[PDB]
């Protein structure tokens, strides 16, 4: 129950539950497969 | 009037609970969001991306020369470089991973150790790394070396080897300030044959070595950072 | 949802040889280089999410103001008598650390501000003084004296509170862009001089404290505490840790004939 | 028989081949795209060059030697005075673009060096003097010529530090940064396509930065025996979706 | 539901003789061996559960603390300027007897804490203190003088509240394994003189207590009282009750040249 | 604002008493429970085996 | 009696919240409204209309 | 919901030109007098509402 | 929900979301339309 | 009605209402009957 009409008001968000880690560990333009060679 | 009865801890501040509040600013029209690439919404998603370990830590000042682990041309049987296992602190204390493990009091999870070899092409090697499970020594030899969990390197065309060192223990979870009972092991790597310069080509060369977390690992009960203090508030 | 079980492997297919020079971390597992069994994670990530790691209120300024007799003081703001702050979040670095971990932040924040009285000489008794906190936007007249008709605050949003008892509130986000800079690379036009790095685009507000009571005999200290805690995160673009210390609010700048941040080894690189 | 290894990028009327490449990074996996109007403010319609200014300018080229420290350049200023991109940048009020970076750098089977190649959002850099002393203007919009890490401080300058990344961080943290290495054993350029990264839809491109490209040497140059003692290394860059909106009377800007 | 009607008995079924020889206890009744009539057991046996054995408030700690001048105090710890506590819930004996009637248990904590003043000598006045407990787990900054950066509490839960209140919160059970050991006959590792039974598998993190205001001009004496009651309880295979007193937290260890505890008779062993 | 009236009792601490309380440790994922032998669930349960009386107290 | 906890925040003023409260004036009955041209909505809608400028400063 | 996107114009009606003398103010916008591209107000003039102004 | 019985008891009023500036901006007799001459 | 989010925010758990002795009072691996001879 929101008590109040901002929506600063309310409390903590709720967990993304989004994760998705690849922009950051695989930003590569041309995929890479685990076990095929890195490098052709 | 409703008949109410207040509990033990009214008017208490819980700088962790997570409640309601008046606005003070009612009816405040924020600025839209546009679109920034590179969100991030768990410390997870991050701690997975490997950085540097500064292994060579035999320094006296910090330089760009405690990340190369050297290698010498025809040595055999011997040991390349030693290390703990405890992940907030000595090497890894300030790598990423490290650093992030240190916001949290509890990790259990599989780490992942690579090693990118940078000498001449025309050159060659194998080497072992080893992970020894919590309950015996660092290894004193490669034959003690190789009883406990290790890869044979051959450095090639491929340049970097990704060593896993699996979650191996009793207990669910460890520490991140290194404990005793809580311990996680050793890792050691020796030349399993040597490394071998092409002609004209001399010296030492090294290896760099990284640490990133397996998408395996949790942390959980955070806590404040040995990692940064301050004597008087900064100003502007 | 931990580990899959996997066995005896001699394969063409390699997946621990990569090149690292890509960019890439491959994703490697434990079962792609020993043999496994089924585990589960019985674990989800909550405690990590961004919302909730600047979710809990961190001190983040620590101000003092004292009720006193103000007959013949020339400089009320220069005796303490009232006092302002430009809000900030860099200034007490454990939630700055924090922060800067994200280049860009967007959030709301709630505000929570403790006052408690000291009475460090001689007193018969301890007063109950009220403290007014007004949120002073930029433009807005700044009080000069502790009872100007600044304090009047018609349009301001302040709120009042005894010593001792604490007061919150919470304020959107007020940042002029889609999100606050942790950090940028700019000036505020293209001035040969004019300072680098500090930028409106972090601008919070600023808030000016005072008590509302008139003096007693005595004279009582107040110091106010101002706690803050994020809510609704939203972070972009993941950064280096800070290792070395702050010297200053909103540069960057470390201070010089600092020590060696990574830890020397007692013994050889072979050393356990 | 494509390798990830050779590659051809065509922007412009500029062609680059690369036979020796380890893939090539897309910041935060994003190419670059112009300015949707659900994110627009500014209500001026903007101008779009194309091809003239979304071709690649190669900067002049440095000389890693066994002593080397480092470069570093700033975008869009390495690019303030080429072509008519750099006029376009000094005449509107405000502008935006995403890169392409490609960085060269060959040697032979018997040598051996690493250089890292980053790609930083918002590098604010830090005073070597401490305290709140600011960087001025000029230190901090070197043009084509780009730091040199292993020149002297100055004053008014940054603090040109290696282990620190110029702002009190450490150098192997780098890589939560998209990056790419240079391996002489294995690839021979760096290649990392940027998308327009910014807390508002279009910014002024004089007074302020919005990457910085870090070329490092990590594990020392090391050149076979009696070779000489240093190689050159070469930074191409091309602007590309880059618009620009608020034209007028061309920007004057310190020194 | 207690006992049934039951008759005389002329039989070769004989219930009431067994072998206590084999480990069991064989379930006889009243009605095994007298004639007995119904009756009805109107009882559940509820209050008896663990839940509610260890699901009341007990005292596990008393500690003190006082706000005085702390002005060329060389070691603000050892003048109680402020104080830690590594949480445990031996140390008072009431409460440590209940629980290693078992020897694993697992539950969530529900601690109260309340904190009184005392003016041992001539003041004007009683001050108004707002005590700060902060929960400092295991690898975090530990205070060093009363008012360290440590105290800004950035990442670890921290609750002020005023002395002569309460103040009442609820933390997870959070042992590293799935229960937490009464006992442990082990080691941390195979050392030759590592202590023995005291475990990290017990550990539950750790308090610190300050007061915030600054010193008035007398000194206040402030003593703080650590109450915890378990909620959502399970234990796991029970064992036999203390006998001797306590000598350590953690060890099973009983003082030398205790007295017999078992009474003996004013009498033989006919007497009765 | 909904008007309410304290009644006598307010802010005291009974020991006894069971009501809900904020969590310090907001989100935090115990350790997944394992199998035990052994649970105990009521007093009643052990005071059913039975143990030796020292009879002999005469010592 | 419902038994209840308070939050930090108790019985501050905060000049910009909005809430109810009691009617000093229980049962008053205000003078009906007439109509007058005029009325005024947004401040937005009167910056639209545009008023002379002092640009010539310089006395 | 704040610009149209509009382009060159050489026309006979001319919206620049007005008689202040009436004592109206003619809604000119951006786009009557620049080539303008689409933009959304995203906003809604809550806040100055005249019960929010009078209402603190 | 109202706690209180009088109507001036209830919490500040919602948003007018009326708007119409042309009172105030247009008031002329006759129409002007934007582009058409202004003096005819 | 829980008004807090985690679950060891929540008031003391209700009667197991499990008991079952046989685990301590009657271990033994072949069944034993009351009545019938303890040793055969």
């Amino acid at each position: 129950i929101n008590y109040y009409k901002d929506a600063a008001s309310t409390s903590s968000a709720g967990q993304s539950l989004s994760m998705d880690p690849s922009k950051f560990t695989e930003p590569v333009k041309d995929l890479m497969l685990k076990g095929a060679p890195a490098l052709n | 009037g409703l008949p109410t009865t207040t509990l033990p801890g009214s008017g208490q501040f819980l700088t962790t609970d997570d409640r309601q509040s008046p606005s003070a600013l009612p009816n405040y029209e924020p600025t839209p969001r546009i679109h920034i690439p590179g969100k991030v919404h768990n410390l997870l998603e991050i701690i997975q991306v490997d950085t540097l370990i500064p292994m060579n830590n035999t320094h006296t000042k910090d330089e760009v020369n405690s990340y190369l682990i050297p290698l010498n041309a025809n040595r055999q049987n011997e040991q390349v470089f030693g290390t703990n296992l405890f992940i907030g602190d000595g090497v890894f204390k300030t790598t990423l991973l490290g650093e992030i493990v240190q916001y949290y009091t509890h990790w259990s999870g599989s780490l992942r150790f690579s090693l990118m070899y940078t000498g001449p092409a025309l050159s060659s090697a194998k080497l072992i790394l080893a992970y020894t499970p919590p309950g015996a020594r660092g290894p004193q030899d490669r034959r003690e070396a190789m009883l406990g969990t290790h890869v044979v390197w051959d450095i090639g065309l491929q340049s970097t080897i990704v060593m896993t060192i699996p979650w191996t223990s009793g207990v669910q979870f460890r520490y991140t300030d290194p404990d005793t009972y809580t311990s996680a092991g050793f890792l050691s790597c020796w030349y399993q044959t040597s490394l071998i310069l092409p002609p004209e080509t001399t010296g030492q060369v090294y290896l760099l070595s990284f640490i990133s977390a397996c998408p395996d690992f949790k942390l959980r009960l955070m806590k404040d950072t040995q990692t940064i203090s301050q004597t008087v508030a900064l100003t502007e | 949802t931990a580990s899959i079980s996997s066995g005896p492997k001699h394969t063409q297919k390699v997946p621990i040889l990569t090149a690292n020079e890509t960019g890439a971390t491959m994703p490697v597992l434990p079962s792609d280089s020993i043999e496994t069994r089924t585990t589960y994670m019985h674990f989800n990530g909550s405690e990590t999410d961004v919302e909730c790691f600047l979710g809990r209120a961190a001190c983040v300024h620590v101000t003092e103001i004292q009720n006193k007799d103000a007959t013949g003081i020339d400089n009320h703001r220069e005796a303490k008598l009232f006092n302002d702050w430009k809000i900030n979040l860099s200034s007490l670095v454990q939630l700055r650390k924090k922060l800067e971990l994200f280049t860009y932040v967007r959030f709301d924040s709630e505000y929570t501000i403790l006052a408690t009285a000291s009475q460090p000489d001689s007193a018969n008794y301890s007063s109950n003084l009220v403290v007014q906190a007004m949120y002073v936007p930029p433009g807005a007249p700044n009080p000069k004296e502790w009872d100007d008709y600044t304090w009047q605050s018609a349009s301001n949003p302040s709120v009042f509170f005894k010593v001792g008892d604490t007061s919150r509130f919470s304020v959107p986000y007020v940042g002029l862009a889609s999100a606050y800079n942790c950090f940028y690379d700019g000036y505020s036009h293209d001035d040969a001089e004019t300072q680098y790095g500090i930028t409106v685009l972090a601008h919070m507000g600023s808030m000016a404290f005072r008590i509302v009571n008139e003096h007693d005999e005595h004279k009582t200290l107040v110091k106010i505490r101002v706690y803050h805690r994020a809510k609704h995160v939203e972070a972009w673009i993941p950064r280096a840790p800070r290792a070395l210390p702050y010297t200053s609010i909103g540069r960057t700048n470390y201070p010089k004939n600092t020590e060696p941040v990574i830890k020397k080894r007692k013994g050889d690189i072979k050393s356990y | 028989g494509y390798s990830d290894r050779v590659q051809q990028i065509t922007l412009g009327n500029s062609t680059i081949t690369t036979q020796e490449a380890a893939n090539a990074v897309v910041c935060y996996a994003e190419w670059p795209e112009y300015l949707p109007d659900v994110d627009a403010s500014d209500v001026n319609k903007t101008s779009k060059p194309d091809t003239s200014v979304c071709r690649f300018y190669t900067l002049d080229s440095k000389t890693w030697t066994t002593g080397s420290k480092g470069w570093c350049w700033k975008l869009p200023d390495a690019l303030k005075d080429m072509g008519v991109f750099g006029q376009n940048m000094f005449f509107h009020s405000l502008g935006r673009s995403g890169y392409t970076v490609h960085v060269q750098c060959n040697a032979t089977k018997f040598h051996s060096g690493c250089l890292l190649v980053v790609v930083i959002p918002e590098h604010q850099l830090a005073s070597h003097e401490g305290g709140n002393v600011s960087v001025k203007y000029t230190f901090t919009h070197p043009g084509e010529r780009g730091i040199d890490l292993s020149s002297a401080n100055e004053v008014g300058g940054p603090v040109k530090d290696v282990l620190y990344n110029m702002n009190g961080t450490l150098l192997g943290n780098l890589l939560i940064f998209p990056h790419q290495f240079i391996n002489l054993r294995t690839n021979n350029t760096a290649t990392i396509v940027i998308p327009y990264i910014n807390s508002v839809p279009i910014d002024s491109m004089t007074r302020h930065n919005n990457v910085s490209l870090m070329v490092i040497p990590i594990a020392p140059l090391t050149v076979p025996t009696g070779a000489t003692p240093s190689l050159p290394i070469t930074v191409t860059i091309a602007p590309m979706c880059t618009e620009f909106s608020g034209i007028r009377s061309k920007s004057i800007v310190p020194q």
